[PDB]
């Protein structure tokens, strides 16, 4: 499902490492290297920038602004600079601090900055301005902006809360007001801010967890003290907050502890995965050392981009671990996080920074560095294209010849982070520049030829006739093969945020951050704008944070799968949107909470069809059924052995559900498909075929390969002979009976008869629990043998029995034993 | 009454307190003091305690407290105490609870007698 | 009426909901105690007696823990126009909040509404419980006031404490056993232990236990700092009150 | 016959068996259910050819609910809305009947249908079929009492002008920008402006309120409010 790049970096400096920071801004990450006496700076390839910060005076800390490329610096005089080098401007503050800077941390917002040094002297700040000074004793390790629950007019931005090794903790605000809460006391190592209860965790070397509730003018002691049996060093522990409320905790040992807040469930992670993973590895002629999987963890991160928690053990590996539990909230056990393939290391890694760049990690050991990156797998699809980003360079091309489908592997220079087509030309974006492509066809060999190659930064590259949208954060502009702008399109700043994009036909629609919908068309030479902006805004009120979004051939309908966020509560929502654009309603489709939706796929042609993507949600099923099995339930006797367990390796908790959307009455669901293990995505959907990306297991390389399987619909299974205009009367068909319009269905289906026809319309019929339409459908079929059977059959009050003569008259054996059982009828 | 129940209600909430702490067995003898039963029952249940819901329903009074002792003999019924339940039932005196046993123990013979 | 003789309940309900005589199906389904029924029929049915009826129902089961049963009851009273009724409600709900969360800022909150209510009534007491409310209201509102007060002034706690314990029948509104160990609580956060054990004292002798309102460990330091074993004094305590209650 | 789209024979062809099971009255179950097959058979063909009133009579004295409905769908498929909706309102399922009243120029029956049943589709519906007659007082208040007043603030703003009622409506809707602009807009029209200023600072709007507020004189409690948020 996804690989991980790894990119060695020459430090070129003889003096030794000190300290490393990765820029988090979402295009263009910048690195900053800071040695005793030299400051360096290096890009997104890893090359050292001409222009370079080092000065004579001494850096002592760097940090980087959460949402903007200035660097933020503070050196050993407790002078200050703040640093742009998109435009390459430094101010600095002579007056900052009179002692070296100890810790420099930005507010979520960016306006307001808290710096502390050693002699504990905290300051304030708005931008490079001094706001407010405070006079703490001893030295502050850390200060953290605080948002608590306040009401809207003393609600600010600029509350905080600090702490260090005296254990003094206050609150304190721009405004120069400190509210001493003080308390505690001793070396504490971290301090962290919850936001639910407005509560602060203290982990200190004593090995007590603190669990504080502060308020504005009440003060009350720890909640509850918890004590930590750790066998490692106490001073090394460290902790991060993983997801809504779990805490992940490792001191330098084998052993990695979480923690979750709603119940107060621990459960550690070990490193036998480890060992699996080299038993699985060490298949072949692999020199890999022997599995001493006992090692200690040196530092752990967390990325929310990306969802990835990577630790780095001191023999040289790196672990990744993928959270796979929907929705914002934390995992609750092991089960929900998966474990993905390490990478090993040649020395014992030292640092690990975390930028939210692709989730950029950079990974320091001993004096040496290296630039870790995560390629998650994509897909694309066009008319008689598909194309596959198998590896960094690796890419699959398939074109489907009637006598056969041709497979083509295209080695790329280096790695590519985007790909698109348009059954004519193919368009790949990386990191350095844009190239594009075209493929020639013929039935001998397909080959691809390089039309052109133009280097421009853009994040999302759309191609169209011979035009190609080139969408930024702010803007969208257009380009041509040689490479002028035409015109360009901004945005309010108000707005957000663009997060991501989707594209069909001659329709494109995006979301950004503030919950925004920007619909557009390229249909025209140039793009254009389609309505207005849309708020995902009810007059109820707001419906969630979008999630995923997609959009239909002519852009009527948009399918929305959102997050409510219920304030550290339910699981996101279950139950998903789609939004006309006439009617300019987000009517609200709800799905039993057995299952989540996760990411929408609309059919290339049909309005109406269109499939969704669903996670079984088991933790709530199991809790449900250990609550009800617990009443009235004792020694229940026979049928029950071992029928829950050896199902579960090639069943996976990924399903897919089918549905008609019409304006009269809106959404019903058609089918339901299973998807097993073996499949990794839903690669595209198409009318005659359902595409997925399967994992190839069986192969011995290192990186396991990827193939594109193609299955057929329920209602299209067995009909294996020639499929021209047969699927637009059985779509036809489908719709009015799941509209339960039966003399259109008729008059439909009248004009074309075929007995292959028939039984297809036979087992509509006895999969949508239908008789009499069964009966004539039959009575076409002119088979007199179920048809004997049926009149035969006809005297039983129970039509689930009848429904299963008909099934076991067209060969649904299981089905007919499912309805066997649910009719309560053993005899028949 | 007013005093009794006064008293009675402050050491049933000190009893509250103290079982958050966690005192099951002694804690529940010491504040059973009179018509604790709500309390008393749902610290059985919690602990699946059946020789004090026997105590309670021999000191039960017998013209007020009947339909107490029926459903404690229901619980011993669910629970596979039939000694409890025959006890509990002769105590009763009701046929009801006694064809109850009768037909939920699957035999038929005190069914004729009891029937008859 | 026979299935209502013979316990049949939701038989002669049924039959009681054919014949359109709604009355007598609600107090069957009440005496089944079902509430999802009730609440449905009461839905559907718009009569503002049964709304009454089921609201009232509701106040009776364990509406605390449950949002949709206080919502249902809000809904039931705002169609039914039982303001008096409502006003009660929302009187219990902050005697409960008082009793055993000890929220005053919620619990005026819920005063306010109820007054808001009962001065939306047209009962002939309704001015009267106003004014009881306000009355209630106001105590609330004075204990809330010291509430926030333990930011800025002591001598606001000392004459707002000894107010508002010098009220009789205070109790019934705000439970002087919070005050006195509010009181003693901030003695200890001062360490004036000798205000502190007297300020204990004064509570001893009002025969309110001072386990659910004071903290274990602040008793047994502020006891070990006058030098007096905490175990006998309670037990002296304990005898004392029962000694009390003997000739009452 | 009626799946070979030959309307006509359909008719003849029924009334020859309507005749001949109705000249044997024996065993009159199997009779009966024939009758009401048939029945329905011209029912439908008749709406189908345009024999409006004897169908839909037909469809009336029949007592099976399913048929009816069937047949109901099945002549608003084709042109006829209104028969289907008392054909709907005759079956026992009336929403949809409901909705084919607010679809159609029946406002008049339609109003208890609002009345008893709450479903504030419907209500929008209704709502914007009053809109397209024109009636602004009527939509007005439908809109009002469902959830939409976002158009309801801009249409007192047209020809209403009832600021108080306005005033009434956002401190029972949970005002937000969009409609805390719409009340600077119905407060543009007095000439006072200081409910303007009270209604931008609720707003949070603080900027161009400021500069408007500077321009008008109106300092007091402009500043008065705004004295906690900016320096």
């Amino acid at each position: 499902m996804s690989l991980f790049s790894e990119l060695p970096l020459d430090a070129g400096t003889d003096e030794q490492i000190t300290q490393i920071a990765v820029s988090n801004v979402s295009i263009n990450p910048s690195l900053a290297i800071i040695t005793p006496h030299k400051i360096l700076l290096f890009n997104e390839c890893g090359e050292k920038h001409d222009y370079e910060l080092s000065r004579n005076i001494r850096c002592t800390y760097v940090q980087w602004h959460p949402s903007q490329p200035i660097i933020a610096l503070g050196w050993e005089t407790g002078a200050i600079t703040l640093w742009s080098e998109e435009t390459k401007v430094a101010k600095e503050e002579p007056n900052g601090h009179k002692s070296e800077i100890c810790l420099i941390q930005f507010n979520p917002s960016g306006s307001r900055m808290v710096s502390a040094d050693i002699d504990g002297n905290v300051t304030v700040w708005r931008g490079i301005n001094i706001v407010s000074q405070y006079k703490k004793e001893q030295s502050i390790t850390h200060a953290i902006f605080c948002e608590l629950n306040i009401d809207s007019k003393l609600k600010s931005g600029n509350l905080f809360f600090f702490g260090g090794k005296s254990g003094v903790v206050c609150l304190a605000d721009d405004a120069n007001h400190c509210s001493d809460v003080c308390k505690v006391g001793g070396s504490i190592k971290s301090l962290l801010f919850y936001e639910k209860e407005n509560s602060v965790i203290i982990i200190t070397s004593t090995l007590l967890l603190v669990m504080f509730k502060i308020s504005t003018s009440v003060k009350t002691g720890p909640s509850k003290r918890v004590k930590l049996s750790i066998s490692g060093d106490p001073q090394k522990l460290q902790s991060i907050w993983i997801g809504s409320c779990l805490l992940a905790t490792c001191s330098h040992e084998n052993m990695l502890r979480m923690w979750h807040l709603d119940q107060d469930d621990n459960y550690v992670l070990t490193l036998h995965q480890l060992a699996q993973q080299t038993q699985t590895q060490q298949g072949a002629a692999t020199v890999i050392q022997s599995t001493n999987t006992n090692d200690q963890i040196t530092s752990i991160q967390y990325e929310k981009r990306g969802k990835v928690l990577v630790a780095g053990t001191r023999e040289g590996r790196i672990i990744f671990w993928k959270n796979l539990s929907i929705g914002s909230e934390s995992p609750l056990d092991v089960d929900e996080w998966k474990m993905l393939p390490y990478v090993s290391v040649r020395q014992g890694v030292n640092s690990i920074a975390v930028g939210q760049n692709n989730g950029l990690i950079a990974v320091q050991y001993g004096n040496q560095i290296s630039l870790v990156q995560e390629t998650v797998i994509n897909g694309k699809m066009t008319d008689q294209v598909r194309l596959l980003q198998s590896s960094a360079n690796t890419i699959k091309i398939y074109i489907n010849n009637d006598i056969s489908n041709q497979v083509l592997h295209f080695q790329s220079k280096g790695n590519i982070k985007g790909l698109d087509c348009n059954d004519q030309f193919m368009l790949l974006w990386t990191s350095k520049t844009i190239e594009i492509h075209e493929i020639i066809i013929n039935p001998k060999e397909s080959q691809t030829k390089l039309v052109a190659s133009i280097q421009e930064k853009c994040l999302r590259s759309v191609i169209h006739k011979e035009n190609i949208i080139l969408v930024n954060d702010m803007e969208l502009n257009v380009l041509n093969f040689k490479g002028i702008q035409k015109q360009n399109l901004k945005f309010s700043e108000s707005e957000g945020k663009i997060l991501n994009v989707n594209v069909l036909n001659n329709h494109l629609i995006m979301w950004t951050s503030n919950n925004y919908i920007r619909l557009f068309d390229i249909s025209r030479r140039e793009v254009k704008q389609i309505g207005v902006t849309r708020r995902f805004e009810n007059s109820q009120g707001q419906l969630g944070q979008i999630r995923y979004c997609a959009v239909n051939s002519d852009g009527s309908k948009i399918v929305i799968t959102a997050d409510q966020r219920g304030k550290s509560g339910p699981q996101a929502d279950n139950k998903f949107y789609i939004y006309d654009v006439q009617t300019d309603n987000f009517l609200l489709y709800e799905m039993p909470a057995k299952c989540i939706p996760l990411q929408p796929y609309c059919d290339r042609k049909d309005r109406k069809f269109f499939g969704i993507s669903c996670i079984i949600n088991k933790n709530i099923q199991q809790e449900k059924n250990a609550d009800e099995n617990n009443d009235e339930n004792e020694d229940n006797k026979s049928d029950k052995s071992r029928n829950e367990d050896d199902d579960e390796k090639d069943k996976s908790n990924l399903e897919f559900y089918t549905f008609f959307v019409t304006s009269e009455n809106g959404i019903r669901k058609q089918d339901q498909y299973q998807l097993e293990s073996s499949i990794e995505a839903v690669f595209a959907i198409d009318i005659p075929k359902l595409y997925f990306i399967k994992r190839n297991k069986k192969t011995n390389s290192s990186g396991q390969n990827y193939k594109i399987v193609e299955k057929y619909l329920n209602d299209f299974v067995g009909l294996e002979k020639i499929d021209n205009q047969i699927k637009e009367a059985i779509m036809n068909f489908s719709f009015y009976l799941t509209m339960d319009n039966l003399d259109e269905a008729y008059k439909s289906v009248k004009q074309i008869q075929n007995p292959s026809i028939w039984e297809k319309m036979a087992s509509m019929c006895v999969k949508t629990k239908r008789i009499d339409v069964a009966e004539i459908c039959l009575g076409n079929m002119r088979f007199a043998r179920g048809s004997k059977a049926i009149r035969e059959q006809k005297k039983e009050p129970e039509l689930d029995a009848q429904l299963a003569m008909v099934a076991i008259q067209l060969n649904m054996k299981d089905e007919a034993v499912k309805l066997y059982e649910q009719s309560k009828r053993y005899d028949l | 009454i007013n005093s009794d129940a006064s008293r009675k209600d402050l050491l049933i909430q000190r009893a509250e307190w103290e079982v958050k702490q966690g005192n099951w067995k002694k804690g529940g003898e010491l504040y059973i003091q009179a018509e604790v039963y709500k309390k008393a029952i749902e610290v059985y249940v919690t602990n699946n305690f059946s020789e004090g819901i026997v105590e309670v329903c021999r000191n039960a009074d017998a013209e007020t407290q009947r339909k107490e002792i029926e459903q404690c003999a229901a619980y011993f019924k669910k629970a596979k105490l039939h000694q409890y339940t025959k006890e509990a039932y002769l105590k009763l005196q009701d046929n009801k609870a006694l064809l109850q046993l009768n037909i939920d123990l699957e035999k038929w013979d005190e069914a004729m007698t009891l029937a008859k | 009426d026979t299935s209502i003789k013979q316990g049949d309940y939701r038989l002669s309900s049924k039959l009681y909901t054919k014949l359109g005589n709604q009355v007598e199906a609600m107090k069957c389904l009440i005496n089944l105690g079902a509430i999802d029924e009730v609440v449905n029929y009461a839905t559907m049915a718009r009569m503002p007696q049964l709304y009454i009826l089921a609201g009232n129902f509701l106040q009776t089961t364990d509406w605390h823990k449950n949002p949709q049963l206080m919502k249902h009851i809000i809904t039931f009273y705002n169609k039914a126009k039982a303001y008096d009724n409502l006003a009660g409600f929302f009187d219990a709900c902050s005697s409960v909040e008082i009793d055993e969360y000890r929220d005053y800022e919620k619990a005026a909150a819920a005063l306010n509404e109820a007054l808001k209510h009962a001065k939306k009534s047209t009962s002939e007491s309704r001015d009267f419980r106003i004014e009881q409310l306000e009355t209630k209201l106001n105590l609330v509102q004075k204990f809330v006031q010291a509430r926030a007060l333990f930011s800025s002034d002591p001598q606001q706690m000392k004459q707002i404490c000894e107010d508002l314990l010098a009220q009789p029948g205070i109790d019934q509104s705000v439970r002087s056993g919070d005050i006195y160990a509010q009181i003693i609580e901030y003695y200890y956060q001062v360490k004036n232990f000798s205000q502190a054990f007297d300020y204990i004292k004064k509570m001893q002798q009002k025969r309110i236990i001072l386990a659910p309102y004071l903290d274990q460990e602040m008793l047994q330091q502020i006891l070990e700092s006058q030098g007096v074993s905490l175990n006998s004094k309670n037990k002296n305590n304990d005898d004392e009150f029962i000694e009390e209650d003997v000739p009452e | 016959i009626e799946n070979q789209g030959n309307n006509q024979e359909a008719r003849k062809l029924y009334e020859r068996a309507v005749l001949n099971k109705d000249d044997r009255p024996s065993d009159r179950s199997k009779i009966d259910n024939h009758n009401q097959l048939c029945f329905a058979g011209i029912s439908r063909t008749s709406i189908k050819l345009g024999d409006i009133q004897r169908g839909v009579t037909i469809a009336k004295e029949l007592i099976d609910n399913n048929i009816v409905i069937e047949i109901a769908v099945v002549c608003e498929n084709m042109k006829q809305y209104l028969e289907a909706a008392e054909l709907y309102q005759k079956s026992g399922m009336l929403e949809k009947a409901a909705s084919l009243y607010i679809e159609s120029k029946d406002f008049k029956k339609a109003a208890p249908l609002i009345s008893m049943i709450k479903s504030p589709n419907l209500l929008k519906q209704y709502a914007k079929a009053k809109e397209s007659e024109g009636a602004y007082n009527e939509a007005e208040q439908t809109y009002e009492q469902a959830e939409s007043w976002e158009d309801v603030v801009r249409l007192n703003l047209d020809k209403l002008d009832n600021l108080r009622k306005a005033i009434a409506v956002l401190r029972t809707k949970c005002d937000t920008s969009t409609v805390c602009l719409m009340v600077a807009n119905v407060c543009e029209k007095q000439g006072n402006y200081g409910e303007l200023v009270e209604f931008l600072l609720k707003a949070g709007k603080k900027e161009e309120a400021f500069q408007k507020a500077q321009q008008y004189n109106v300092m007091d409690a402009y500043s008065d409010n705004m004295k906690d948020f900016t320096l």
